[PDB]
Formats: structure tokens, sequence, C-alpha cells
């Protein structure tokens, strides 16, 4: 789902994902309200939505 | 994950033996440990920061290292006054909770 | 510059208990505070961490829910209304002071504690 | 922010005798946005007659 209203990949991806865990960062007690998603759209998915 | 410890640690009077605490991945590899001591009738009190340095102050017969997925501390000079109860403390980062997880229970004699 | 606790007795189960203790000391805004319970014959539990001014919680996954606490800081005072009281719910409760606008780190000295049976 | 050098024009002009042809093809596939140009001078067929 994150895939279906925000971003997949092109189909045929060439390069590379490095991710790694921030819990230390992107995290507070309190809450973070500041990062937020999709969770409804009209039509499905397709490579680049910006 | 669960932290396990021995349940006692024996000793005498003028010695040196070491107690320590064995983990699981990610949770004493991960994150520093905390070493604490507990005197009967007392609040307990803090001892170590990251075992690389002394807090406040104390003499250094004790010292701290760890080891893969292990905590350890060495002690030495044994008195009837220091025997009491050692736990220690970690950052968990385990799945579903994350807490601040304790070891189990030792016991010095 | 201390915290000192409050005095309790036995309740009965299935009950609400409440359960503060005071601060003062330095300035309070910039000062994460934590709770831990410890039960006699074992090892101790953490129980919370609280931010003061806008009173940001977290709990444990024990106690997530279960458990209620509030925080003010004009008046300074830091409440837990214990609920759902079990024979497991016999120990000593300690409320802590942190390095400040950080959960990581060591722990500043605690209370007194508050025994609570049932 | 896109900045960049102008196209080949012609100082001023005139209402008459468009010796000027432009012609541009823009598309745009996964997330690309493709620009194509040609420009031609000195075309004499005054009326019309591309
Ligand atoms: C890169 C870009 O233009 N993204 C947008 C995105 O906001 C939109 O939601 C989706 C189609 O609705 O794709 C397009």
């Amino acid at each position: 789902n994150i895939a279906d209203y925000n971003y997949k990949l092109p189909d045929d991806f060439t390069g590379c994902v490095i991710a790694w865990n921030s819990n230390k960062l992107d995290s507070k007690v309190s809450g973070n309200y500041n990062y937020l998603y999709r969770l409804f759209r009209k039509s499905n998915l397709k490579p680049f939505e910006r | 994950s669960v932290l396990t410890q021995p349940p006692s640690a024996s000793g005498t009077p003028g010695q040196r033996v070491t107690i320590s605490c064995s983990g699981s991945s990610s949770n004493i590899g991960s994150n520093y440990v905390y070493w604490y001591q507990q005197l009967p009738g007392t609040a307990p009190k803090l001892l170590i920061y990251r075992n690389n340095q002394r807090p406040s102050g104390v003499p250094d017969r004790f010292s701290g290292s760890r080891s893969g997925t292990s905590a350890s501390l060495a002690i030495s000079g044994l008195r009837s006054e220091d025997e009491a109860d050692y736990y220690c403390a970690a950052w968990d980062d385990g799945l579903s909770g994350s807490g601040w997880v304790f070891g189990g229970g030792t016991k010095l004699t | 510059v201390q915290l000192v606790q409050s005095g309790a007795e036995v309740k009965k189960p299935g009950a609400s208990v409440k359960v503060s203790c005071k601060a003062s000391g330095y300035t309070f805004s910039s000062y994460y505070i934590h709770w831990v319970r410890q039960a006699p014959g074992q090892g101790p539990e953490w129980m919370a961490i609280i931010n003061p001014g806008d009173g940001g919680a977290s709990y444990a996954q024990k106690f997530q829910g279960r458990v209620t606490l509030t925080r003010d800081t004009s008046t300074s005072t830091l409440y837990m209304e214990l609920s759902s009281l079990r024979s497991e719910d016999t120990a000593v409760y300690y409320c802590a002071r942190a390095e400040g606008s950080s959960w990581l780190g060591w722990f500043d000295p605690w209370g007194q504690g508050t025994l609570v049976t049932v | 922010e896109y900045v960049s050098q102008p196209f080949l024009m012609d100082l001023e002009g005139k209402q008459g005798n468009f010796k000027n042809l432009r012609e541009f093809v823009f598309k745009n596939i996964d997330g690309y946005f493709k620009i194509y140009s040609k420009h031609t001078p000195i075309i004499v067929r005054e009326p019309e007659d591309l």
C-alpha cells in the first residue's frame, strides 16, 4: 500500500535502495505528527508520483 | 530479549571474581549496558557509565568490559560491606516492545 | 534537588490506587522523567518515560493502556492511577530523572519508592 | 528552477516574408518530460504552404 498512492518504483528499475534504522532521530516521546501519507485516491499507481 | 544472569556470585573477602550478563543480538552488541548495585535497605545507586570511564569517582578496583553479546564486571578486594545484588540494564529494541529491559538476579556471597 | 514519595497502604484488588511523588530542584521543561517498578526478590521492570511541558507519555507492552499517568508543570505533581490490580501488582514504584530531551543514557537518582500490595 | 541560454532567434522581424520555421516535439514518459527541437531559417515561401 505504500506503493499504491505514493511511490512504488519504475518497472525496469536500475539502481538500488539503502535503508537503516532511525529510531533515535525521527521519533519522540511526545510523538511526531509530521510524517504523513495517503490513503485515498481515485486511480491506481504508476511509477513516478509526487 | 530476556538478559539471562547467573543466580549467584560466589566470593571470599580479598579476591577477584567476574559477574556477567549474557544477552541476545541487538540488545548488548547494539546499545551500551548499565551496571547497578542494590544495597539492602537503601535506594539503588549508579556506579558506572558506558564502560570506559567512571561517572563521578570510584576506586579503579572494579573494571567493566563487553565481549560480543555479553557484558562483564570484574571485582577485586571483596569486603563484607559490598555483599549485595547486581543488576544490568539495556535498551532491548525487540519485536513488539523496546523498553529498558533488565537482567535476572544474582547474589554476592 | 530531591524527590520524595507519598504514603499509601493495602487496597482491594480490581480497584484504582493513586500514586504520586513531588519534583523540585533544577529547571523543569528540559528534563525527562522516568518511573520504574521493582518487585521484591526479582529484577525491576521499566514503567514509563514522561516529557514535561506538553506532557508526552509512552508506556511498555505489558502496561499499555491498563495504567494511566497525568502530569503538570506549575503544581509539579506526577500521578498514576493504577487499575485492575492483581497479585502481580504488589511491588515498589520509583520516580526518576533523565538526561534531558533524551531518553537514552544514565539514570539520575530515584526516590524512596511506594509499596503497593493487594 | 531552470535558467539556461535562449534559442536562436532573429533580431526584430516583420509581418511578412516569414523566413523562420520552428518545430518541436513534447512528450513525457516514466516521470521524464522530453523536449525535442529543430530550427530552420530562410524559408522563402511567403503564402503559408508548409
